[PDB]
RNA sequence: GGGCUCUGUGGCGCAAUGGAUAGCGCAUUGGACUUCUAUAGAGCA
RNA sequence: AUUCAAAGGUUGUGGGUUCGAAUCCCACCAGAGUCGG
């Protein structure tokens, strides 16, 4: 089973398979944050980790399919084997890439080899005519992205408020959280919608095939909408060709839900 | 009433000045608590002249022709005049115009006779073939220009060109203040607003359709489009107090969006009223006189598009 | 034109305002006139205290429903959901999805149509 | 009770070499126009299975990098920097400060320098993997994750990033006599006017980085690195957007140069940048 | 060159100057007319270089000419008796003024370059002032201005009928000012002159009855095309319009009782065929001449002086701005605001003393401060 | 002025290598937008 | 409401090792930091 790492509120995780486990089977998709291991220098794709938002990772806590710990911290009596398995792994790994390095070298010498021989005989022959006439640094080192070491969490209690978890019994986490349970049970896939002018962004399938549908909007069944606010968020929706939503959970505890679109 | 070299005066209808050329002072009617005019010298003056206001069934301009577009090219080989309408509109006219007939008292076998005689200040009906004969009069449909609330104001206090009628009493910047004040709870924001931007030979327009709350013209709506789309707001000269809409960052990057999309910029207005003013002081136009404003301008700034600013071409 | 028998007939259903009366006026003479509506009328909602405008855009097509709102007020959800319910009891189908047409109106009579319907619509696939 | 978390995936030499011989260009997002209704059979089946299985094979590449390219840090958690043992590389002309002999680094660029590559990351003997050093360096005491997203945000791109120490430094009345426009009774205010007096607010916002732009990096002095281009304060998406007099307050630290604000949503960089304007009285036609 | 005229009833001669000359005539024998008014008996009277002389008989003459003329004949081509006609059909309007309560008629001479627009004029007012009246002569020709120099307006209250040369001598004569020789160049300027004019014979006439029953006499541009018909209507309508005259372009008659009012007599006439063409250089220096004759005075008999007038002692407004001193100012006009009480003409300029010199009709001190300078130079 | 360390690759920020094919991003130029707003302009799941 | 393609080179200059140099070595220009005078 997965397990999301939650510091000061916040859960990232930092596994490839635990990716791939959440987008293929739960619907959930993420955002990664990271750096690419080979585009280190762009902003178009990046890579682990993967941030989660509060409502996907109590979603996912509930449903039973992660376990949110709390970040560990160095437990400093497992330390001295940690050291010497370290020097160990570090002096065998680096004295057996020497072997192959040699192999792969042979191997990129003998395929050819004909124009080495070629191209010597040629420069020895035209001296010959003239004389007629006149270790580290190369030992490769990996950069893990997730910690190498097996450790042992203690399981974050999200029901409760607390240091690492200040989510809980806050109104804006409880009326988001309603909206996306509610909209995920429904079948849809779901992203954050900031430059949208929105909540959330509803897509009927993989994000990365599918442009979104809906701009979805959090409110409370209470709260009063200010009209300029729904015109331009009507204007921006048809400039970009989705509907705009209006969620509101009610208290006998289904949401509800309005289109609005502009007409003539 | 006054802020002019013409008439500063509040309400006197006594005109005397002496040296001056020719001023002419416009009529106004407030019906419900909108100010509407209904003659079409003050019309033509109105709108040549500024663009003041909005006609009340045209978009643009107070130029709705009861007659049919579509219809102009039907008959325009005989020589006539303007009016020329189909024949399901002049019977509604007739419908409406019944409503009247039965409200006034006149039972229906003498209304269907009276107007079969009116049937046989006037328009000129049409109809195998499709001809046409003159009708008597359905039903009046002159055009009013409807004037918005700070634009009437501003007429009435910074010019002095307009007088309104609320009962066919005429009223003063002072009671016109407290209503305006009163039937629009934001009226001296708004008006602030639109004073500051006129003084500077800008055009003012509503901004209902983009979600701001006015849009500046250059030299006007036919001449130019808008350039700046802009939101008001009132603060503390300690900038104390409350907002009209609080700004997320939602309503400023989807309000910031949408101008771009349309070729506009984004300016957010601020008013600023010292706080040793009080709520009495603030109940007279003439505070104006200490209150100041500052724009700011919203933009997007692209990361990748502003890493060398000497490249161009 | 303030005797107009439409706002006459408007001044006579009790609903007690005068925002909400020469806004219905205006939008009703933006429709009749402008977009070229069919058999339009008028019917009040004492429940919300509401004018609103019940018409066909053109003959042999449903009703359809209109709320002139002004842009001073401001709503919330509930109200949303009240007023999906009082057009859907008014219209009375129960068969297509309930829906109405807010119409914001300015001060110099500058009107805004939007459409709001009770599910999920899609963007433009009509 | 206690959950004992799993851990690690741990290269191989011959999958060390095979990093080692790497490409550089990126996998295409998605291949071709996106759909927009899901109903289909097995075109858009199989265009979603391999639009997922080029993402699980990007996701799943770990750094490979030589010890001679690398430089050996260590992590000073009590005195609160980076100490490197080996003499830096090409990025010490824009990053970092020498103190009492020796060179060292403010935690968020010894993070960034460690997720391109060019540092080794040590603490207590041992060295720090990305997971660990984001639990380490990225506290409330050092740098927040917001700040640091915005800092590696823009140092990809080729900007200078520094830490910003306060100690950086017509109308129809148809009369033939038009002057009239003296009904201007509403005088206009500036943003840096009054703002010592309303630092005594001095909480709320803050100004956190110095922006300098990549034509810069060339010829740039960290000893007299001049002007920058841009100042920057740091928020979130969800947070309430400063008033008129928080930003009186910091256009008056910055002085003279502009001032951006980056805003990041769930992991999504935005930036605005609030700017006084003077509308033009011309329109003289 | 003795040459003997006999002008038999009902016809005119025609005759005019040559460059530089002098002409000298006499009533020998009979009575004759000259532009309305009666010359005397066997008076030796002078005739100078530009200056035009068609005069018609009334009774017939026997004239005797002892000089160089450019052009001199018989002529029987004459309409002078329609001009009697007008004359004689409003000539009713005359005491019909004094009838019933009513003031006097007023008559527009209208048309362009080349019509006769100041000898009907000539005639006009000799007759008006023949038969006991008094009219006011309003001129507004600013092209070539003659009841002051031309840029300006003019109005004359006629006591007597013009000399022979000279004309109707000028006691407290109306000058207002315009500052240029073409109304194309600002409209406004001819409006408000228009009305200031109208309305202050409004009052002398309300106040001196005499002109309001004996009428007035006004001449105007000349302009056809453009503004200049719009300004003729609207000086019509301000200037109490009673009867406008055409001349000899129908074109105006068309478009002249297209747009004035019904009450408004439109009558056309064939122009004399005395009017003979003037082209640039007739105006042109006629123009430095009526300067000529406001400041050295027919004959030399005005001297004027010739000295500073301090900076310190005089502002100007340019028509709406006062204009800094500049060496822009030599040999350009200076009106005396009080109405107008006279004019002078610069010389000299003087920089760090801050005084220009300037020549003057009257001595010092100019009666006023106000001053309005010209656009045309004269020196 | 002298010593020591580091750096120099496409307009800019950068990869690569026992030492065996000089390519990534931004900017630029072009297309399609099942795009939108209207010859444009704007495009940030 | 996005998505794709093309073009773009004095590898600071010279020399050396090498069958083969952006890559390894030396010298010389240009720049940054530090020690210090
Ligand atoms: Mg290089
Ligand atoms: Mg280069
Ligand atoms: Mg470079
Ligand atoms: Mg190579
Ligand atoms: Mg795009
Ligand atoms: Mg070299």
């Amino acid at each position: 089973m997965l397990v999301v790492e939650v510091a000061n509120g916040r859960s990232l995780v930092w596994g490839a398979e635990a990716v791939q486990a959440l987008r293929e089977r739960l619907g959930v998709g993420g955002r990664t944050v990271g750096a690419l291991p080979r585009g280190p220098r762009q902003n178009s794709r990046l890579g682990l980790p993967l941030l989660l938002m509060p409502e996907e990772a109590r979603l996912l806590a509930e449903i039973g399919a992660v376990t949110l710990v709390s970040a560990p911290r160095p437990d400093s009596r497992h330390h001295s084997l940690a050291l010497t398995s370290f020097k160990r792994q570090q002096e065998e790994s680096f004295q057996e890439q020497s072997a192959l390095a040699a192999e792969a070298r042979e191997t990129r010498r003998q395929e050819l080899l004909e124009k080495i021989t070629e191209g010597q005989a040629a420069k020895k022959q035209k001296l010959e005519q003239a004389s007629g006439a006149s270790p580290r640094s190369a030992l490769l080192v990996q950069l893990a992205t997730a910690r190498p070491r097996p450790v042992k969490a203690r399981p974050l209690d999200w029901r409760v408020q607390s240091k690492d978890w200040p989510h809980a019994g806050r109104p804006a986490h409880e009326l988001r959280y309603s909206i996306y349970r509610d909209l995920w049970e429904r079948g849809f896939f779901l992203s954050a919608a900031g430059k949208f002018g929105g909540d959330f962004l509803v897509y009927p399938g993989d994000p990365l095939r599918f442009h979104a549908h809906y701009i979805a909007q959090c409110w409370a069944p209470e709260d009063t909408i200010p009209l300029q606010d729904l015109v331009a968020a009507g204007r921006l929706g048809t400039s970009v060709r989705k509907t705009l939503l209006l969620c509101s959970p009610q208290p006998d505890g289904k949401v509800v839900y309005t289109s609005l679109q502009w007409a003539s | 009433v006054y802020e002019t070299y013409e008439s500063p005066l509040p309400i006197p209808f006594g005109q005397d000045h002496g040296p001056l050329k020719e001023f002419k002072i416009f009529r106004a009617e407030m019906i419900n608590n909108n100010v509407i005019v209904r003659n079409a010298e003050d019309i033509e003056q109105l709108y040549g002249k500024g663009y003041f206001g909005k006609g009340i069934l045209s978009r643009s301009r107070p130029s709705f022709t009861i007659s049919d577009p579509k219809l102009v090219a039907k008959w325009k080989d005989m020589k006539t005049n303007m009016p020329i309408i189909t024949s399901k509109r002049y019977q509604h006219s007739v419908e409406w115009a019944a409503e009247l007939m039965r409200r006034q008292g006149q039972d229906e076998s003498t209304v269907r006779r009276i107007l079969k005689d009116y049937t046989k200040e006037y328009v000129l009906v049409e109809e195998q073939r499709n001809r046409l004969i003159c009708r008597r009069n359905p039903y009046r449909i002159f055009e009013y220009l409807q004037l918005s609330l700070e634009e009437a104001f501003f007429l009435v206090y910074a010019l002095g060109c307009l007088s309104i009628y609320y009962e066919k009493e005429p009223l003063t910047i002072v009671k016109l203040w407290k209503a305006f004040t009163v039937v629009q709870p934001t009226f001296r924001t708004t008006y602030m607003a639109y004073h500051y931007f006129r003084s500077k030979g800008w055009v003012p327009k509503v901004g209902l359709k983009y979600g701001t709350d006015l849009l500046l013209y250059r030299k006007g709506p036919p001449f130019y489009h808008a350039s700046y789309s802009v939101i008001i707001e009132l603060v503390d000269d300690h900038f104390e107090g409350s907002l009209r809409r609080p700004l997320s960052w939602k309503s400023l990057a989807a309000l910031s969006r949408v101008s771009v999309n349309v070729s506009k910029e984004l300016m957010l207005c601020y008013l600023i009223k010292p706080s040793t003013m009080t709520d009495k002081e603030m109940e007279s136009p003439e505070c104006m006189k200490r209150i100041k404003v500052q724009e700011v301008i919203l933009s997007r700034w692209v990361s990748s598009r502003e890493r060398s600013d000497q490249d161009d071409l | 034109m303030g005797t107009h028998p439409k706002y006459l007939e408007m001044m006579e259903l009790d609903i007690g305002d005068a925002t909400q009366v020469y806004v219905a006026f205006l939008v009703y003479l933006d429709l009749m006139e402008s977009k070229s509506w069919h058999e339009v009328n008028c019917v009040g909602l004492p429940e919300l205290q509401l004018i609103c405008l019940v018409g066909t855009e053109i003959e042999g097509e449903g009703l359809q429903t209109v709320v002139p709102t002004p842009i001073t007020a401001s709503l919330s959800h509930n109200r949303i959901r009240e007023i999906l319910k009082a057009s859907r009891k008014l219209q009375g189908d129960p068969d297509l999805p309930m829906s109405f047409t807010l119409a914001i109106v300015e001060s110099d009579s500058t009107i805004v149509y939007y459409k709001l319907t009770d599910g999920f619509m899609l963007p433009d696939p009509q | 009770a206690a959950v004992e978390v799993p851990a690690g995936r741990v290269l191989s030499a011959r999958e060390l070499f095979a990093a080692r011989s790497r490409s550089q260009k990126l996998p295409q997002r998605s291949h071709g126009p996106k759909d927009f209704l899901p109903d289909g059979s097995a075109a858009q089946a199989e265009r979603l299975r391999r639009c997922r299985e080029e993402l699980w094979q990007l996701l799943a590449e770990q750094r490979v990098e030589r010890l001679g390219s690398l430089v050996a840090a260590e992590w000073r958690p009590e005195e609160g920097f980076v100490e490197l043992k080996s003499p830096a590389g090409k990025f010490w002309q824009t990053m970092g400060f020498s103190e009492q002999g020796r060179q060292r680094l403010h935690p968020e660029e010894a993070l960034y320098l460690l997720e391109c590559g060019s540092i080794h990351l040590f603490h207590q003997d041992l060295p720090l993997s990305i997971q660990e050093a984001y639990q380490l360096l990225l506290t409330d005491h050092t740098v927040t994750f917001l700040q640091y997203q915005v800092f590696s945000h823009l140092k990809r791109l080729g900007y200078v990033v520094r830490r910003f120490q306060p100690s950086s430094v017509p109308g129809q009345a148809s009369s033939p006599a038009v002057v009239l426009q003296h009904i201007s009774v509403l005088q206009t205010t500036h943003l840096p006017d009054g703002g010592a007096r309303l630092l005594e607010k001095s909480g709320g916002l803050e100004i956190i980085f110095d922006v300098y732009q990549a034509d810069a990096v060339a010829t740039f002095r960290k000893n007299n690195p001049g002007k920058p281009y841009a100042r920057m304060c740091i928020s979130g998406f969800d947070e309430p957007v400063p008033d008129l007099c928080s930003l009186k307050r910091l256009s008056y630290q910055s002085g003279d140069v502009p001032l951006i604000f980056a805003l990041v949503d769930h992991g999504d960089i935005s930036f605005y940048s609030f700017r006084d304007f003077t509308l033009p009285q011309d329109v003289g036609h | 060159p003795t040459t003997k005229f006999e002008l038999e009833r009902e016809t005119e001669l025609r005759f005019e100057v040559e460059a530089s000359q002098s002409v000298q005539l006499e009533l020998l024998t009979g009575m004759a007319e000259i532009f309305g008014t009666e010359l005397t008996r066997n008076k030796k009277f002078t005739f100078d270089a530009g200056a035009k002389v068609a005069v018609f008989t009334w009774h017939g003459c026997s004239v005797q000419l002892s000089g160089r003329t450019e052009v001199a004949y018989v002529s029987k081509d004459t309409p002078m008796l329609l001009y009697l006609n007008t004359h004689t059909a409003l000539e009713q309007m005359r005491r019909q003024a004094e009838k019933e309560e009513e003031r006097g008629p007023r008559v527009m001479v209208v048309g362009p370059t080349d019509v006769g627009k100041s000898t009907v004029c000539r005639l006009l007012l000799n007759y008006a002032v023949r038969l006991g009246r008094r009219p006011t002569y309003v001129e507004l020709d600013v092209g070539q201005g003659s009841v002051s120099i031309p840029g300006t307006m003019g109005a004359l209250y006629i006591e007597r009928p013009a000399d022979v040369e000279e004309g109707f001598s000028i006691q407290a004569p109306l000058v207002y000012h315009f500052g240029s020789t073409t109304p194309g160049t600002n409209i406004k300027l001819y409006n408000k002159i228009t009305s200031r004019l109208a309305d202050v014979f409004n009052q002398r006439c309300e106040v001196n009855r005499r002109a309001s029953v004996s009428g007035c006499v006004i001449n105007t541009c000349g302009w056809v095309k453009g503004s200049g018909y719009q300004a003729l209507v609207h000086a019509a309508s301000a200037f109490e319009v009673d009867v406008v005259v055409v001349l000899d372009q129908e074109r105006l008659y068309n478009e002249l009782k297209r747009d004035l009012p019904h009450f408004v007599r439109t009558v056309l006439l064939p122009k004399s065929g005395g009017v003979v063409e003037r082209s640039k250089d007739f105006r042109r220096e006629c123009r430095d001449e009526r300067i000529r004759e406001y400041f050295y005075g027919f004959r030399g008999c005005f001297y004027p002086h010739a000295f500073n007038v301090k900076f310190s002692d005089v502002k100007i407004y340019k028509v709406l701005v006062p204009v800094t001193p500049g060496r822009d100012m030599v040999h350009h006009l200076l009106s005396v605001s009080t109405s107008v009480a006279g004019f002078i003409v610069v010389t000299s300029v003087d920089l760090e003393h801050q005084v220009f010199t300037v020549l003057s009709p009257a001595p010092r001190p100019l009666p006023k401060n106000f001053l309005l300078i010209m656009d045309i130079r004269f020196m």
